[PDB]
């Protein structure tokens, strides 16, 4: 009815790392989704190619067995340059169509001066930014041709000029734009642990949870000297709690877990039989919570 | 404060080593130091969080040191393997490049990133030795310029003249670089005979990966004599010593190899 609606639930998926496929127990664990980083498979913008020719061969092998989700990180979706000159329109919108992605994911930061894992910079929580970014989000969603979701970010310092709460920015943005949301529950928990006055209840109450098409369950990232990654770089139980609350109050289309490359290290090979096995153990739990709240 | 003047304030902050030092050293009454009224207003918002701000600058500078390597793998992948084999201190060169280049963030412009890097490394004193590695970087720089030339690729005349295509470039080497092109494990490590080899860089189709193939001297001279669109008589009069205006023994066969390599367009 809005020309873009939340698709029917697909299930549990994982982010794509070359290592996971080597050891992951398909034929034992049902995995039908894979999150593909569009900036990892994109060809240079000062070149004439859309996809790097090496990645194009990889994309087709994965597409046969799995459904490929698109994640746009460092495309200047919410930058100050004209949208048509951004990496999102030039090299990301066509790549998602190559994947035939059910939907695309966006990050609510400024691509410049931001690294997704270690150091981020948030969008200004102001009325002018709700207006400016939603006008871009509405325009970008039209160009993508599929539901566009914005991922909430984890920040250590708040942007100067803040006028509203983070959830209200996301809430007012998606109402004005008509876009959707991709909730990184680890980022909510990280901000609650570190930032002052962050209300986890207010964040989930304020948010329009019926607009959440995708969920991101991630293990502990590794920032130097941050209290996060407390016991291990696996999905913490507080994050697991928000996953249950999210499914108790809404129905997302999919949930993605991440390998996150290097995350935890030990003097022994590893502090388990395999943290790679822990990936198996986390997926099964997420599949149980998903099936427990399966609405059929 | 409008957030544009906030981002506009960070890029100058993240790109100047001197201004970043002023934050850790002093916060003063007299307009801080080297900062405007509005810039100090945005800065005073971070007066309590100075320590984490410094962490962001260090993290930003660290990613650009690793953006340097990805550029060298996107463009000039062979040259990267050669520098890795001889263990040139890439972290030092990356910091030297960025500081000299004012800590620029090329972003999606990776070929422009790579072309400027190969120019910086060509003048680097650590690489003034190993003359063959300099030759490989120049060849890979022409591969970078081939990709850059296909963005807004001029225009197609489609005239009745022998003409070049934007999907091929020619690089005459100083050494026998073809030896490295076949056995990539010997990149940088071995020594090469000083022989002029005509390496044509070309894309068979616009979406494919570029390839290196060697053409002979007459094939190279035909490509050189087609620097500007030249008629049937012009191409054969320029290359032939007699100025005969008729195709020589090799010319019509090599002009066919050049077209198959997507290097030239025959008159039609």
């Amino acid at each position: 009815m809005p020309d873009f609606v939340k698709p029917a639930p697909i299930g549990v998926g994982i982010q794509y790392n070359p290592e996971i496929l080597d050891w992951f127990p398909f034929e034992d664990i049902q995995v039908d989704i894979l999150e593909i980083l569009l900036d990892n498979i994109m060809a240079p913008m000062d070149g004439p190619q859309i996809i790097k020719p090496s990645a194009q061969a990889m994309i087709e092998r994965l597409g046969q067995k799995f459904t490929l989700l698109a994640h746009s990180n460092y495309g200047c979706d919410f930058g100050f340059s004209a949208l048509e000159e951004t990496a999102a329109v030039q090299r990301h919108v066509p790549l998602a169509k190559m994947l035939n992605s059910p939907w695309v994911a966006n990050h609510c930061f400024y691509g410049d001066q931001s690294w997704l894992d270690i150091w981020s910079s948030p969008i200004q929580f102001s009325a002018a930014e709700v207006a400016r970014c939603a006008d871009r989000a509405q325009s970008l969603q039209t160009l993508y041709g599929m539901p566009l979701a914005h991922e909430n970010a984890a920040y250590y310092l708040e942007c100067p000029g803040a006028e509203m709460r983070e959830a209200e920015f996301l809430a007012r943005l998606v109402q004005r734009s008509g876009t959707f949301l991709h909730l990184d529950l680890h980022n909510i928990y990280t901000n609650h642990l570190n930032l002052k006055g962050f209300d986890l209840k207010d964040y989930m109450d304020t948010l329009p949870l019926d607009k959440v098409i995708s969920v991101h369950l991630a293990g502990g990232s590794w920032h130097g000297g941050l209290y996060h990654d407390w016991h291990d770089a696996c999905v913490p139980e507080p994050v697991w709690d928000l996953y249950e609350d999210l499914l108790s109050r809404a129905q997302p289309s999919a949930v993605i877990l991440e390998y996150q490359g290097q995350a935890h290290h030990a003097q022994t090979r590893i502090m388990d039989a395999s943290d790679e096995s822990m990936i198996v153990r986390d997926v099964q739990r997420a599949q149980a919570i998903w099936s427990r709240y399966n609405r059929h | 404060e409008a957030e544009q003047v906030w981002k506009l304030w960070r890029r100058v902050l993240r790109d100047e080593r001197l201004q970043a030092q002023l934050f850790s050293a002093t916060d003063a009454t007299h307009w801080l130091s080297g900062f405007s009224e509005s810039e100090s207003k945005i800065l005073s918002v971070y007066a309590q969080q100075f320590d984490r701000v410094k962490w962001f600058v260090e993290n930003y500078q660290f990613r650009l040191v690793n953006s340097f390597l990805n550029a060298l793998e996107t463009g000039a992948p062979l040259s990267l393997r050669a520098l890795l084999h001889i263990n040139v201190d890439l972290n030092a060169q990356s910091k030297a490049f960025l500081r000299d280049r004012q800590w620029r963030d090329y972003g999606p412009q990776v070929y422009t990133y790579c072309e400027d890097v190969l120019g910086f490394l060509a003048e680097a004193d650590e690489l003034q030795g190993y003359p063959e590695i300099l030759d490989l970087m120049r060849l890979e720089r022409e591969s970078v310029r081939l990709y850059r030339g296909l963005v807004d690729p001029e225009s197609l005349p489609a005239d009745n003249r022998y003409q070049r295509t934007s999907m091929a470039r020619l690089y005459e080497t100083r050494f026998a670089l073809s030896g490295w092109l076949r056995q990539k494990d010997q990149l940088g490590l071995t020594r090469l005979p000083e022989s002029t080899e005509h390496v044509l860089i070309y894309l068979p189709t616009l979406q494919a990966r570029h390839k290196f193939t060697l053409i002979n001297a007459q094939a190279a001279r035909l490509y050189n004599c087609l620097e500007q669109p030249q008629s049937a008589a012009g191409l054969f009069m320029l290359i032939n010593s007699d100025s005969a205006s008729v195709p020589g023994s090799a010319d019509l066969a090599l002009l066919d190899r050049l077209e198959q390599l997507n290097a030239i367009r025959k008159p039609l």
